[PDB]
């Protein structure tokens, strides 16, 4: 399935690079906007995975506050973006919703 | 040598190595009320003096 | 924003339009006689002079 | 028309000398202060 | 001078803040007068012939 | 410690001072202040310019020119006021298109009583330009209180109403001017309960993440920085005031105003240009008044078009483009806005009008959607 | 409010008069000098122009 698949995939590394918050060092889950879903997933993360995301945010607002990136060799490979918080989120989002049919009945 | 102090050699003695000189801080642990350098240099002199 | 389409979502909504449609008739009266509306105001017996 | 264009003139130079002097001096204290973060070093030390 | 001079206007002046705003305050009284003249200088050469105080002379009266 | 205890120091405190702000707000973010210090400059060379001022449509047109020509300088005080003003225009798109761009808008409290300070900034100022009484101030009264004739079955009502009469005379100029007056203050009131509500929140950052790991007080760090922008806007309205005060103004109003006779090239003041394109693109009279206000109200709507899983552009490639796809045709409209009524200008005037709202309404949204997808999620 | 007789309030305004002394010289300056007050400045060397 190699032929379509990695062309689109192709477009979605370019992408990636094109959005940039791999340059400050920054996975795809530490850019999502903080709603209500959103702060209870974070809120839901294991010790080191929480830790690390603080470590991270602060090392690119200190970049952004420096107008620099890392070097090159440090930036977030497309390839290695862990969507540590999208499960957590993924459940959190189901229970609102099982809280919103049972609202209608 | 402690008989010798009085008030003004404290004053004196204590200017030549606090007043409007750089500390060095060390913080551990919750310290995000910590203040900021610079509002700590500022607190080693007074406007007043 | 589907949430709100359920059925107690549509019985709480018919418990509210008596309500809601004389408070329809509060500012509606309430227009006619703060601004002296006489397209309206002819119709009225009394009102009339 | 403009009878104040002499003295407005001599104004716009005054003006113009003291922002020459002003703005490298603001900017420098801006820099001063904000230097002890522009140079901070963070390290990530998490128990494993 | 062996000491630095940036030195000596610390130990002097600005290590109290009331010498530091003094050393302002008369700092803005003598900066006044040489601004003012020196620009004044600068504006009037600039325009040596147009001025008023460069054809005054015509008319003495 | 004083600072915090003293019923009154402890507000200060708590908004200039130990206020946590993000470490990385950039130079787009001094625009609020300096949105403050206009409107206190507005206030103190105005109230200067009330002193040696009269509401008579007979000497108002002298008023002025006695400020500028007697009065001490009075005229300094004049072109500072007016460009002032300008600058205050300045100021308010920067903060806008900050915002928009940055995803501030989602702070709903501060970005709508933001569009209440907009508007009640642009009836100043519109009213401020009718005081001299030059043939400008009185075809720029005329155009603008007409629009609301176009309000259906009340509209001639409210019009005549306003003017005080059945035309723009001297009873509109001197309630002009009580308006003119009194509006700054009721905005400076409104400018606090934007500040309330934003630092419920504190201030977004460039990067539209979360700063509350890294923060770092207002002083010294932004007050500082304030500082220097502060010296930057005194220069930029020196520049104006003090090498070409007439730059932004009009030849026209310097003529005083004459009901009988209209300009025939009439131009507004350069922060009106973009607006009243919109308005002639569409020669229905009551629908190219509703594009008029709607091209301005548009701003309450822009939180619900949000659709980026993303706060700020600063990672959004295709929002970038189409951002500054908006501010390029807005820089359109307002060539528009200043060129007569003819050919080629009318189509060009109606295809930047539509692509203004097709942009806010149409395709930002839906970039932000392919944005999502993209990064699959 | 007789509390403030004491050797230690005296000992604590002997340290303060030198510095509310200059104090006074910063303000009597700048009120001269942000009023140009004549009365003095013709006074001064260089200021007179
Ligand atoms: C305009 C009128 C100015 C009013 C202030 C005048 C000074 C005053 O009230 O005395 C207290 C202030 C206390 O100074 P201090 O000796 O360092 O006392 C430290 C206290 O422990 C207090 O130390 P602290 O750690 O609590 O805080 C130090 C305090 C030091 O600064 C102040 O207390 C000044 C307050 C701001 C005044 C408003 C600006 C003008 O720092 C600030 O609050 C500065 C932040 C201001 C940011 C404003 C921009 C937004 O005394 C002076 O500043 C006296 C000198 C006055 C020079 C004026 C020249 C003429
Ligand atoms: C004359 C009126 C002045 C026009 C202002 C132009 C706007 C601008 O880019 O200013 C950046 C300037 C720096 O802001 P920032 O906080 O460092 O970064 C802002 C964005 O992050 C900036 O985003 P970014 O990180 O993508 O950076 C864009 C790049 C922009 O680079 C450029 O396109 C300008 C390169 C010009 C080459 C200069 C050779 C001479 O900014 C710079 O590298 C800073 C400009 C350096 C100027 C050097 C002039 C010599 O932003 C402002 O202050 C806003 C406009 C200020 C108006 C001043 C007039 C009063
Ligand atoms: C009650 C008082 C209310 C005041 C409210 C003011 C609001 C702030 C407006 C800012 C104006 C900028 C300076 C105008 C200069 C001018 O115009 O001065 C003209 C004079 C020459 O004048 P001259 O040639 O007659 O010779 C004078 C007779 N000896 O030299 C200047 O250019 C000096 C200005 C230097 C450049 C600007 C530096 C800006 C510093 C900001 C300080 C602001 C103080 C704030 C006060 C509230
Ligand atoms: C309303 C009527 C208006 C009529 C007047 C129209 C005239 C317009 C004239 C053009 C003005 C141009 C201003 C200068 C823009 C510079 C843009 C720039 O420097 O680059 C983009 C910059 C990139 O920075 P990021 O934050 O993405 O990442 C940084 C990482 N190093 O990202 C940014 O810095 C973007 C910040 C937002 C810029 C604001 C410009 C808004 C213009 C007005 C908008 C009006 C909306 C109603
Ligand atoms: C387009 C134009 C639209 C205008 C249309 C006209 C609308 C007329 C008002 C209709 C709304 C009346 C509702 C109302 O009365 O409630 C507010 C309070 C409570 O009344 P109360 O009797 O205490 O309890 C109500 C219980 N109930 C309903 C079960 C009987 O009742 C009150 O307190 C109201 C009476 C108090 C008057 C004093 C307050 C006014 C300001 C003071 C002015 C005088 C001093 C300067
Ligand atoms: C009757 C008339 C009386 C008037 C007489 C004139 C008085 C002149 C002022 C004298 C007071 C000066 C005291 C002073 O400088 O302290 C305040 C701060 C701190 O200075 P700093 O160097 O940071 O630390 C002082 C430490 N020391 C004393 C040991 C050296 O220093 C400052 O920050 C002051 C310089 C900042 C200028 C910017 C603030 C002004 C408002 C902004 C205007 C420009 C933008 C619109
Ligand atoms: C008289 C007019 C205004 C004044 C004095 C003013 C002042 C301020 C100040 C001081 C801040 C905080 C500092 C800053 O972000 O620069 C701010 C933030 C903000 N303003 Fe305004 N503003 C005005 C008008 C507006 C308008 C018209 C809007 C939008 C339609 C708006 C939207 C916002 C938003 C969204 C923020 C938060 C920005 C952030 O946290 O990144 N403001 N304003
Ligand atoms: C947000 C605040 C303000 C803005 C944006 C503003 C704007 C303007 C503008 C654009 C003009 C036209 C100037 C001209 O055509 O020459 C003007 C005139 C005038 N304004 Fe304001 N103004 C503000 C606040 C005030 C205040 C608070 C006062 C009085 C206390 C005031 C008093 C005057 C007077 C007397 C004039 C007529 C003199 C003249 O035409 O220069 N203004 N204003
Ligand atoms: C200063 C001015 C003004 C002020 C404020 C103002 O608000 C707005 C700014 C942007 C968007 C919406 C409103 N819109 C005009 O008032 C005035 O009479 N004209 N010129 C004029 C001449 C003929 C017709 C119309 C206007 C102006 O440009
Ligand atoms: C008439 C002037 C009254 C004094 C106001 C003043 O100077 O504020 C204090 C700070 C500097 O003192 P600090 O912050 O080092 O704290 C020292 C405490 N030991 O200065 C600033 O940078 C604040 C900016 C004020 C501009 C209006
Ligand atoms: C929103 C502000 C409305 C103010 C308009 C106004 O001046 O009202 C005058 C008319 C007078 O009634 P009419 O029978 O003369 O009719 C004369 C028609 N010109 O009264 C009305 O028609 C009130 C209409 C209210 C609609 C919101
Ligand atoms: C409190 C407000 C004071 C303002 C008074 C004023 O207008 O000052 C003018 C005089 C001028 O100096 P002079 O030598 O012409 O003397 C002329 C005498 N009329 O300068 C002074 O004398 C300043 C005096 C300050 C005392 C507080
Ligand atoms: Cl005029």
């Amino acid at each position: 399935v190699s032929a379509s698949s990695r062309w689109l995939e192709g477009i979605r590394k370019w992408y990636y690079n094109a959005a940039g918050f791999n340059k400050l060092g920054l996975m795809r889950d530490d850019t999502i906007h903080e709603n209500d879903d959103v702060k209870e997933a974070i809120r839901r993360l294991p010790e080191n995975l929480y830790n690390d995301r603080v470590f991270r945010i602060k090392r690119a607002l200190d970049l952004s506050m420096r107008q620099q990136i890392l070097p090159k060799e440090q930036w977030t490979k497309y390839e290695e973006d862990k969507s540590y918080l999208e499960p957590y989120l993924k459940e959190v989002i189901r229970e609102r919703k099982e809280r919103e049919e049972w609202a209608k009945k | 040598r402690i008989a010798e102090v009085d008030a003004r050699v404290v004053r004196e003695v204590c200017s030549k190595y606090f007043y409007d000189q750089c500390p060095a801080v060390a913080g551990f642990g919750p310290i995000e009320q910590l203040p900021d350098y610079n509002r700590i240099r500022s607190g080693m002199f007074w406007l007043r003096f | 924003l589907t949430r709100f389409l359920g059925p107690r979502y549509r019985q709480l909504a018919r418990n509210w339009v008596p309500t809601a449609s004389l408070w329809g008739a509060v500012g509606a009266v309430g227009l006619v006689w703060a601004t002296d509306w006489r397209l309206i105001l002819d119709w009225v017996p009394y009102i009339n002079g | 028309a403009e009878p104040e264009h002499d003295h407005r003139k001599r104004m716009g130079l005054k003006m113009l000398l003291m922002m020459g002097l002003l703005l490298p001096l603001v900017y420098a204290m801006k820099r001063h202060k904000w230097s002890v973060l522009k140079s901070r070093k963070l390290a990530y030390r998490p128990p494993k | 001078v062996a000491p630095t001079l940036t030195a000596r206007l610390y130990s002097l002046l600005f290590r109290r803040t009331s010498t530091f705003a003094l050393t302002i305050v008369v700092g803005a009284l003598f900066f006044e007068r040489a601004f003012d003249q020196g620009a004044d200088a600068i504006y009037e050469h600039i325009n040596e012939g147009k001025l008023w105080k460069h054809i005054k002379h015509k008319y003495e009266n | 410690n004083i600072r915090k205890s003293h019923p009154l120091m402890k507000i200060v405190n708590n908004a200039f001072i130990d206020l946590p702000a993000p470490s990385n707000i950039s130079s787009w973010w001094n625009f609020g202040s300096l949105l403050g210090i206009c409107l206190i400059l507005q206030i103190l060379t105005g109230l200067f310019l009330a002193m040696h001022y009269t509401s008579d449509t007979t000497t108002a047109f002298s008023s002025v020119t006695h400020i500028c020509r007697d009065v001490n300088y009075g005229w300094i005080i004049r072109y500072m006021h007016a460009n002032g003003a300008s600058m205050f225009f300045i100021c308010l798109y920067m903060h806008v298109g900050r915002g928009l761009y940055y995803g501030s808008y989602t702070f709903l409290e501060t970005w709508n009583i933001g569009v209440i300070l907009l508007l009640t900034v642009m009836a100043t100022a519109f009213m401020g330009y009718v005081l001299p009484w030059g043939q400008m101030s009185f075809w720029g009264a005329t155009v603008i209180t007409n629009l609301l004739s176009a309000i259906p079955y009340i509209g001639t009502n409210l019009v005549e109403w306003i003017w005080g009469g059945f035309s723009v005379d001297k009873a509109t100029l001197t309630r002009f001017f009580a308006f003119h007056f009194i509006l700054p203050f009721i905005i400076m009131a409104i400018a606090m309960v934007h500040l309330l509500f934003l630092h419920e929140t504190g201030s977004n950052n460039p990067t539209g993440i979360s700063s509350d790991v890294d923060k770092i007080p207002f002083h010294p760090y932004y007050t500082i920085k304030d500082i220097l922008g502060a010296l930057l806007l005194i220069l930029a309205l020196m520049l104006l005031v003090l090498f070409a005060p007439d730059l932004l103004g009009d030849p026209d109003n310097y003529t005083p105003a004459n009901p009988l006779n209209t300009p025939p090239h009439i131009k507004p003041e350069w922060y009106f240009l973009f607006a009243y394109a919109i308005l002639r693109s569409i020669p229905n009279k009551l629908g190219g008044v509703l594009a008029l206000a709607f091209s301005i109200l548009i701003l309450a709507l822009i939180p619900l078009l949000h659709t980026s899983k993303q706060r700020s552009m600063m990672f959004r490639p295709l929002s970038q483009c189409l951002f500054w796809a908006l501010v390029a045709d807005l820089l359109t409209l307002t060539w528009i806005g200043g060129q007569p009524v003819e050919h080629p200008y009318i189509t060009i005037g109606q295809l930047a009008s539509v692509l203004y709202f097709l942009l806010i309404l149409v395709l930002m949204p839906t970039a932000g959607t392919i944005e999502n997808k993209l990064l699959k999620w």
